[PDB]
């Protein structure tokens, strides 16, 4: 119904070559083009266009970016060939589904991070100090909701399955990868917001959850605790830029690559289908992209002394 | 189009599309075409990553992270996978061949000044310089470059072998069939060759002026009766002033000619192949193409292709062998500035 992207934008490559024209049709020869400028023109281009095939279909969508190490699994490479072409790692990647994401970063980088790239920048803390939430994901029938509640647990939001219309992945050596998707909300049908704000989803027991949602409205595949500390900045041009900063760990799960605690950040923003015909989401693109990579370079050292993730080939 | 990149979904059986990533070729004029750059490289390295103490990784000890490598390796890799396809299509054929790295540099042109964009990708430029051969190779040195390879040949201790010898190049067309032709000095017919088929050429784009080019050729056989009756009849006469043809009643009339004093280094590497460094000064002489005219100098490599049988190391010969071309292209570079197209 709707086109979809998928993209890897390995960092330090410059796939393209300037068209240099030389005087004596016409003529030209080969220069070496710049070192990454490839990867932000398919970046913007490809935003344009989603967003415009959003605007056609009326829909709300998300930028979402979020910071975590991309780890391919071993089954990716053919023959044994440490050197691949994109093109084919990117065909190779789309069918199979080998990527693992895991969103993460260092716990000693929050007071660096908040110092030399918050404070910076126009980022202000907004909200009330932290607050506690459980992420809940309820897989039912034919869909797969996802529940925000309290701390007594309540329900506090019920929304569709993200749909994902543009998945980048900014990948670098030494510092954390950059995930940077764009995402739309089906609209939730009415009856289940009430369907599941009546029925208690979880039972909370000295600070232990045990799973009380009736077995036929699904299942809690999936359910964290989020301590989570909001950021804003409100740029010229009317566009918002949100640091979610979320320190979460997972309660019940149902696969072994999820139980850890975690630390993420998170830059999102909107694009309502009104106002992306009066915003260039050209310059929101490019504002995330240059935001994300300072993060990173800012957090790569750390990163790297952490957790020892030094891809060297 | 716009399908350009990977993006937009996954199409259907990429990779027969994108078995042969390296190269270009057109099932049924070079058949088989590649470009390289110093400084662009569409490859990707998948190195080895230990993500021991990740969250939600701790029972995994080995895992892959796509990183950036450096073009001179990429091209190395492009380059060795060229080399053994052609050399795969060489031994099914029986035809003998060769390898031949030319210094110069490349000049396309565009058909149309509309709907030209700046900056592309590698692999659309490939498919538009394949699609009509929309280029051309231009061989340039100079008298500097004479001691700087004489200086390059001392240092890898090249032999001498043989030294400023004379010979010319024609060609005999009947029909529209064309007939390559090698002559003695003394005005002798000396080979018979059919015309030089190449299977793979490689522009590889150096950043600075001089500029490598790698091409495997390969002749066909030559019908016995034919080349037997050219060797021994006299074609080429030979008036004070230039060179002229007798051999019109019983042949096609001539197209090209050429004189070449010709310079070789030959020296064996370190696998088994033996290997030449050939100086030709060639002068067209009598021509047809408007574009022939010009005394021009070139230095090359050449390496007869190995046979089969010989079971020579492919992997060790194609990096000796851009070594080596590099080796060329870094003496040469410091000599070539001045000819700025």
């Amino acid at each position: 119904m709707v086109p979809k992207a998928f993209q890897l934008l390995v960092s330090d490559t410059a796939p393209d070559v300037v068209v240099s024209r030389v005087n004596t049709t016409e003529c030209y020869t080969l220069g070496a083009s710049e070192k990454d400028v490839a990867i932000r023109s398919r970046y913007s281009k490809v935003l344009q266009w989603c967003c415009l095939n959003m605007s056609n279909l009326q829909m709300d969508g998300e930028l979402y970016v979020d910071f975590g190490k991309l780890l391919l699994k071993p089954s990716v490479m053919r023959k044994n060939r440490r050197i691949v072409s994109s093109y084919t790692l990117q065909q190779r990647l789309q069918v199979n589904h080998p990527y693992t994401w895991v969103p993460t970063l260092p716990e000693s980088c929050l007071s660096k991070i908040q110092e030399q790239f918050l404070q910076p920048e126009g980022f202000a803390p907004i909200g009330k100090g932290v607050q506690l939430t459980y992420s809940g994901t309820i897989k039912r029938s034919k869909d797969q909701l996802h529940v925000d509640l309290d701390n007594k647990g309540k329900v506090l939001a019920v929304n569709s399955a993200w749909v994902n219309l543009q998945t980048a992945w900014c990948t670098h050596a030494k510092g954390p990868d950059v995930r940077l998707l764009l995402r739309s909300r089906p609209p939730i049908r009415r009856q289940d917001v009430e369907l599941f704000a009546s029925t208690p989803i979880i039972k909370l027991a000295d600070d232990d959850v045990a799973d009380v949602l009736p077995p036929e409205h699904g299942q809690l595949v999936y359910l964290s605790e989020d301590e989570t500390r909001l950021f804003e900045r409100v740029s010229d041009r009317g566009v918002t830029i949100t640091v979610r900063e979320v320190k979460r760990q997972p309660l019940i799960i149902l696969r072994d690559e999820e139980e850890d605690p975690r630390v993420e950040y998170s830059l999102s923003a909107h694009i309502p289908a009104n106002a992306a015909k009066a915003t260039d989401v050209r310059a929101v693109g490019l504002t995330a992209f240059e935001l994300a990579g300072r993060l990173a370079g800012l957090v790569a050292e750390d990163f790297v002394r952490e957790y020892g993730c030094e891809a060297k080939l | 189009e716009a399908d350009e990149y990977g993006d937009w979904g996954a199409e259907p059986g990429f990779e027969d599309r994108r078995e042969l990533d390296f190269m270009e070729l057109s099932p049924g004029s070079p058949r088989a075409f590649q470009l390289l750059h110093s400084e662009t490289a569409t490859d990707v390295g998948i190195a080895s990553i230990d993500p021991s103490k990740l969250p939600g990784q701790s029972k995994v000890k080995n895992a892959l992270a796509a990183i950036h490598v450096a073009p001179n390796d990429a091209n190395k890799m492009r380059f060795r996978m060229a080399f053994e396809w052609c050399l795969m299509n060489i031994w099914n054929m029986n035809m003998p061949g060769e390898l031949n790295i030319g210094a110069g540099k490349a000049l396309y042109y565009r058909s149309v000044a509309k709907q030209n964009r700046n900056v592309m990708p590698l692999w659309t430029v490939q498919k538009h310089l394949y699609a009509q051969h929309p280029y051309a190779w231009f061989a340039i040195a100079s008298e500097s470059n004479v001691a700087a390879m004489e200086s390059l040949a001392a240092a890898l201790n090249m032999s001498i072998q043989q030294e400023r010898t004379t010979s010319y190049k024609v060609t005999i067309r009947r029909m529209a069939e064309f007939f390559d032709c090698e002559l003695n000095g003394q005005l002798k017919c000396t080979m018979m060759n059919k015309p030089w088929d190449r299977f793979f050429v490689s522009h590889y784009i150096r950043s600075k002026m001089p500029d490598l080019r790698y091409v495997v050729r390969a002749r066909h056989p030559i019908k016995k009766r034919i080349a037997d009756a050219y060797l021994e009849a006299d074609i080429l006469r030979s008036t004070r002033d230039s060179v002229q043809s007798v051999l019109s009643p019983e042949l096609g009339d001539v197209v090209y000619c050429c004189e070449r004093v010709v310079r070789k280094w030959a020296k064996k590497t370190a696998t088994g192949v033996t290997l030449q460094l050939v100086e030709t000064k060639r002068t067209p002489l009598i021509i047809t193409k408007a574009g022939d005219e010009g005394e021009r100098l070139e230095y090359e490599w050449i390496v007869p292709l190995p046979q089969q049988a010989e079971r020579i190391d492919i992997a060790a010969l194609t990096d000796e062998l851009w070594e080596y071309g590099n080796k060329l292209a870094a003496a040469l570079e410091e000599g070539m500035e001045e000819l700025m197209v």
